[PDB]
RNA sequence: GUUAAUUCCGAUAACGAACGAGACUCUGGCAUGCUAACUAGUUACGCGACCCCGGUCGGCGUAACUUCUUAGAGGGACAAGUGGCGUUCAGCCACCCGAGAUUGAGCAAUAACAGGUCUGUGAUGCCCUUAGAUGUCCGGGGCUGCACGCGCGCUACACUGACUGGCUCAGCGUGUGCCUACCCUACGCCGGCAGGCGCGGGUAACCCGUUGAACCCCAUUCGUGAUGGGGAUCGGGGAUUGCAAUUAUUCCCCAUGAACGAGGAAUUCCCAGUAAGUGCGGGUCAUAAGCUUGCGUUGAUUAAGUCCCUGCCCUUUGUACACA
């Protein structure tokens, strides 16, 4: 598994039972025309970069 | 001749009414005055359990009594200030005028 | 200055009771009952002994001085208020009672209260709190 | 949580109904013309009525109000 | 010339410190003693932040004597940290150009803006039914 | 279980060891010297004051909590 | 040169302790050895030359502000008394060591009984403390 | 005057934050360069203004835990001062650089949370927070019941975290945390 | 009880008041403790104006 | 005053005076419309004003 | 749709109203502008002490002033300005300006519980007792009693520490009482200490008191050992209060040195000067804080979210429930 970092481009909602994992969509920085949607744990604003351990997991949207 | 007046009340507006009235009385009987100095308000605070019995959530009243005290100094003779203090006082304000 | 000197005593012998010499003297004398923190410090204040020494680098002259000052306290200008057996109920002698006599004086006081049949002796013999505490909630350790 | 209540909104609509000419655009001026023209027994309510007067008069220079 | 004395307060939690700046040489001392022995000396660059951020050339013609009262140790040391900078900024307000005032002020603010404005925070009141301001005692069932 | 039987004064082997290796360390705190050389913290502080007095190591900061020492610069 | 507030106080007090030891005029009591220095302490002082040091310290306090006495010096040299399994409190110092140290600092004339109660330091003692403040500044330069 | 130096002894340039990921949440640069790790505070009014506090003050804040040391900030500034000094003599580089590389190395890249569990990538601010917290608690319980003082526990563990030797408590919990994340992905 | 409370209500509203509230609590119509409530007009309950608009007894 | 009472307990002492005065007049003149009292003090004499309904009684 | 809100915009077989929310009061935060101050001060000026012109002083006095202190009247902030989002309504987000762009409490509706109080009352129905009293008083005892279970807490398990010196900082408050006999104390001596004996101040911005408080800061000693951690238990002595302390009232001195190595199932409080650490005042009080109520002081980790568990409110729906 290669390590890829990607920039949050819009924050969408909170997911999880205790309302703890902020669901955002990100776009990868080398493949800037590509996007994915990730459940992200913690304090997240728009415009920060996440270190994805894998590019390919994509979650549901509630 | 350095006769001093102290004004003391639980009320603030009546006290300051009486003190400004005495300042204007001293001015119309034409003698200088060191102004009404305001010493700090003494609070009398009481915290009691609201309940007569023992049970309940342990709640507490917070009763307060504010006491205001102010001072007026006059270099003047005695009957002038005696006849100015014989008039124009509210019931809430205690007046104490000493000579020395 | 810091090397082990020869004849370094790892242990000493005072009133048939051991004195660990690896510690420091003001706290090594404390190992026998009847002398503690402050009485140990004051006894070796009266004895001309530097407090920085450890109890294995003393000499037998100095430990003889220390044991004489502990056994005869008030004629080395230890005050009367600094003792533990002040005005005792047999001979009235102000002296510091030490290790093997300490439990003797304790148990003689115990037997005096027993055969005098007082309340505090009854509480001792019953195995209770003799100094007026509460037994309803605290002290369930020894008595089941 | 800044919602002007009915005692603010009703009074501001009455002020702008009967005194639209002297009211203007800035909070500090029409605050004191509202304090001259009404009996508002507290400064906090006075300021909130004045601010809502400013806001809906900006709505009036947008267009007509219901 | 005339005595160019400005007396400025600096406020932390309850420790208030009024500084007093005149025409003179660069004499900065607080409560009759210099800055370099004011305990706690852990916060020694806290006192030195106005003089280190501005240089002694700006503190050259100004002697500042500070009297401090109230609060605790670091509250006093933050009140002195505020009061020196505010005393210098009021001297440069009233007796020289205000281009100097603006450059001294934004050099202060671009490091730390609590050098000039204060903390309005104080210890809030203990409500009943708790050990402190908003902690409560331990509720127990069964 | 385990009990550090640290020796409270130097025997000849450990005194010669402290003269040997301890002026070559980078970090010389008494807590380091105690674990590396089997001694008390007190005897460590006394030995390190002795080494500073002889002039074989160098003070860096002295504090009520701990003291920190280096070896000398080699050049 | 400098004065007492111009230098650090914590080596000022050991300088004045060494100065009073050098004079040897202070007249310590006999119960220097067998004392616990206040109620809230637990042991005797570790330093055996402590009377000269507390004499230095209370001379410095009387230089910084006068009109202080036995109760004031117990208020300075008080501290935390740990009461075992109860919460700790503040406890005053020893009255007798403050009384003896003020009698010693008025024995060698560095302090003097003032009006309105208490002690204030004499100009000779003030001169000595200023001299050794100059000496402390010289030792640290 | 330019070149504000942290504790007077360490310059706030000469640092490359080798994450473009954790770049804006570790504050060592010139507008975030202070003299002390002691500021006035008031970083807890808004949400992300926690990340405006510099990393030295934030380490100093996160150290003073477990009851007996709540709000001993002067004390923890003392600990960070001796810790940076011991980092400098024991390593030979910038102590702030050792701190930044320790944060970069010790921040867990992803964690697992219940949505059983599910692996989720973490926020950069949250992995900064958890990195600081793991470093502080490793130093603390290395120091507990030991001759080893905390002012060099924190130093030795920032060395072991900047090297990533799995000899640090922080790097061990980071590895086992993203291990459990790799199980729950 | 009811016509006495009605009489007090109508009397003091004729005497001129923005409102009134009469509560008679106790044993009424039997040995059970009941309560009777008689409200008319304006009656603020909270805040600071209950110290100078409500006369209570 | 030669015993020289302090102001803090002075205001609560004449407060508790006005309290037991009001309660005494309440227990006596309840039959005759006792509304309240007002106590106002001068030197050497003190005007205390019962304010009630049936002044004739 | 929107808000902390039955808060508003708005829809409309409803219209016009009332309470609650809000409004209000106190508090907090900001004014170098106003009012003034020998029961608060600053700055100068003049004497005084000291250091090699200048510096220090809470050393002594007076000519200005009120920034600091006190407290009064006004002000000040309104989502007002700007940029987005929204029917471009109600309003939300962000930002400049700014002492503040959510400080904290008090008050708090309709209806109700067979919740507590007859042990707060001279508020009280009824019953019972009423001279061998269940009235009142005095003497003594008990309310504390210990195989055990539970709850609120304080001290701790130490090196981020203990001990010993040194240095230097608060804000609440209270203080000589109707009966009522018992106040807060500087200062000078005696005593290790608890304390004792004298002359003084204060009915209080005056005197305690500039409240020289602790953690804290600095410098020692201790060295990972139930240890200089911890101080329970216990022996002997010395004081104070009482009319009297024994079942140790409280404190002091020495000696005794236990469990306790961060706590299982479970469970509490909390998000900014907050939690926690720390000490000081009030009540209780002749003696008297392991309590509680206030107060400062050092002062953060984390969060700006959700309906997951525990619950609350509104709508729809189901009911064989209605002491639900
Ligand atoms: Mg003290
Ligand atoms: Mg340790
Ligand atoms: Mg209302
Ligand atoms: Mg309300
Ligand atoms: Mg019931
Ligand atoms: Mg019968
Ligand atoms: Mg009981
Ligand atoms: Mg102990
Ligand atoms: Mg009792
Ligand atoms: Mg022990
Ligand atoms: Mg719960
Ligand atoms: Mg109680
Ligand atoms: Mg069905």
């Amino acid at each position: 598994q290669p390590i890829k970092l990607a920039r949050v481009t819009k924050v969408l909602g909170r997911t999880g039972s205790q309302g703890q994992c902020t669901q955002v969509r990100v776009e990868f920085m080398d493949d800037t025309s590509r996007s994915i949607i990730r459940n992200v744990k913690g304090p997240v604003r728009e415009g920060d970069v996440l270190t994805l351990l894998e590019s390919e997991r994509e979650a549901r949207r509630l | 001749h350095r006769i001093r007046i102290t004004l003391t009340s639980r009320n603030v507006k009546s006290l300051e009414k009486v003190c400004a009235d005495l300042i204007r009385g001293a001015k119309e009987k034409n003698l200088k005055v060191k102004g009404p100095v305001r010493m700090p308000t003494k609070t009398l605070r009481i915290t009691t359990r609201k309940t007569p019995c023992g049970e309940g959530s342990k709640t507490w009243d917070r009763f307060q009594m504010r006491i205001h005290k102010r001072l007026i100094d006059l270099h003047s003779p005695s009957e002038i200030v005696k006849q100015i203090t014989s008039i124009s006082i509210e019931p809430g304000v205690e007046v104490e005028v000493t000579i020395a | 200055s810091l090397v082990i000197p020869e004849k370094f005593q790892h242990i000493l012998r005072v009133l048939n009771t051991n004195i660990d010499g690896r510690r420091k003297i003001a706290f090594a004398i404390t190992a026998i009952k009847g002398v503690g923190r402050r009485y140990a410090h004051v006894v070796l204040r009266k004895a001309d002994i530097d407090l920085t020494k450890r109890a294995g680098e003393l000499t037998e002259d100095e430990v003889e001085r220390v044991i004489t000052i502990m056994q005869n306290p008030r004629q080395y200008k230890i005050p009367d208020w600094f003792l533990n057996r002040q005005k005792d109920v047999k001979d009235g002698k102000y002296s510091q009672v030490l290790a093997n006599g300490l439990d003797n004086k304790l148990r003689e006081d115990l037997e005096r209260l027993k055969k005098i049949r007082a309340h505090r002796g009854l509480r001792h013999f019953w195995g209770l709190r003799v100094r007026g505490q509460h037994t309803k909630t605290t002290g369930r350790r020894g008595r089941t | 949580g800044r919602v002007r209540t009915k005692t603010v909104k009703k009074a501001a609509r009455v002020i702008i109904e009967k005194y639209y000419t002297r009211l203007g655009n800035d909070f500090h001026t029409n605050k004191r013309v509202c304090e001259e023209i009404a009996i508002i027994p507290s400064k906090k309510l006075r300021n909130k009525i004045a601010g809502y007067v400013t806001h809906l008069m900006k709505r009036i220079q947008r267009g007509p109000v219901r | 010339g005339p005595l160019q004395s400005v007396q400025v307060f600096g406020r932390k939690k309850t420790a208030t410190a009024v500084a007093h700046c005149k025409r003179g040489n660069g004499l900065i001392k607080v409560n009759g003693r210099p800055l370099e022995m004011i305990e706690p000396r852990t916060l020694q660059y806290k006192l030195l932040e106005p003089v280190l951020l501005l240089g002694k050339e700006r503190f050259a013609g100004v002697d500042i004597r500070v009297r401090v009262k109230g609060g605790g140790h670091v509250a006093q040391i933050y009140a002195i940290r505020q009061s020196i900078s505010k005393a210098l900024v009021a001297y440069y307000q009233k007796y020289v150009d205000e281009a100097s005032k603006k450059e001294i002020k934004d050099i202060l603010i671009q490091y730390d803006r609590t050098l000039l404005v204060a903390d309005p925070r104080r210890c809030e009141s203990k409500k009943f039914g708790g050990p402190g301001a908003r902690a409560r005692y331990q509720k127990s069932y069964r | 279980r385990d009990k550090l039987n640290n020796l409270v004064l130097f025997d000849k082997a450990t005194y010669d060891k402290l003269c040997k290796e301890v002026p070559n360390y980078k970090l010389i705190t008494p807590a380091v010297v105690s674990e590396r050389l089997k001694i008390r913290g007190s005897l460590a502080r006394a030995a390190l004051q002795e080494l500073l007095s002889k002039g074989l190591i160098k003070l860096v900061s002295k504090h009520r909590a701990q003291v920190i020492y280096t070896r000398n610069t080699k050049g | 040169g400098v004065t007492v507030k111009d230098v650090n106080q914590q080596e000022f007090v050991r300088a004045l302790a060494a100065f009073l030891k050098k004079s040897g005029k202070l007249k310590v009591p006999e119960w220097v050895d067998t004392v616990k220095l206040a109620k809230h302490k637990e042991l005797a002082p570790y330093d055996e030359n402590w009377f000269y040091t507390r004499a230095a310290s209370t001379a410095r306090h009387l230089y910084l502000r006068g009109g202080a006495g036995v109760g004031s010096m117990t208020k300075i040299y008080g501290g935390r008394q740990r009461n075992g399994v109860m919460p700790s409190h503040f406890s005053r110092g020893s009255k007798s060591v403050a009384r003896r140290v003020l009698q010693a600092l008025e024995g060698l004339k560095m302090v003097e009984k003032d009006q309105d109660g208490g002690r204030k330091l004499t100009p000779q003692g003030q001169r000595d403390l200023d001299r050794i403040a100059g000496q402390v500044a010289a030792a640290k330069k | 005057t330019p070149d504000i130096k942290l504790f007077g002894k360490w310059s706030t340039d000469d640092v490359q934050i080798n994450d473009i990921s954790l770049q804006d949440y570790i504050a060592v640069k010139e507008k975030y360069a202070k003299y002390l790790p002691h500021s006035a505070g008031r970083y807890a009014a808004k949400r992300f203004r926690k990340a405006q506090c510099p990393i030295v003050e934030r380490l100093t804040n996160s150290m003073m835990m477990h009851g007996r040391n709540n709000g001993k900030k002067l004390m923890t500034v003392r600990i960070v001062k001796h810790a940076f000094e011991i980092i400098h003599l024991l390593t030979g580089e910038n102590p702030l650089q050792v701190l930044v590389n320790a944060i970069i190395n010790s921040g867990p890249r992803e964690d697992s949370t219940r949505i059983r569990r599910q692996a989720v990538d973490v926020s950069p601010l949250r992995r900064v927070n958890q990195a600081i917290w793991l470093l502080c608690t490793g130093a603390r319980e290395a120091a507990f019941r030991n001759i080893k003082t905390i002012a060099e526990c924190l130093a030795d563990e920032l060395i072991n975290a900047a090297k990533g030797s799995s000899n640090s408590y922080a790097i061990k919990k980071k590895d086992e945390l993203e291990r459990v994340a790799k199980s729950n992905r | 009880v009811r016509r006495a409370c009605y009489g007090v209500l109508r009397f003091i509203m004729e005497s001129g008041a923005k409102g009134c509230e009469v509560v008679v609590s106790g044993k009424l119509r039997g040995q059970r403790a009941k309560s009777m409530k008689f409200v008319d007009g304006l009656m603020i309950h909270s805040g600071d104006p209950v110290n100078y608009y409500v006369d209570t007894a | 005053m030669a015993v020289q009472i302090s102001k803090k307990r002075k205001f609560v002492a004449d407060g508790i005076f006005k309290a037991e005065l009001n309660e005494f007049l309440t227990r006596e003149l309840a039959e005759d419309g006792y509304s309240g009292v007002e106590v106002r003090v001068t030197p050497t004499r003190t005007e205390i004003i019962i304010l009630a309904t049936r002044t004739q009684n």
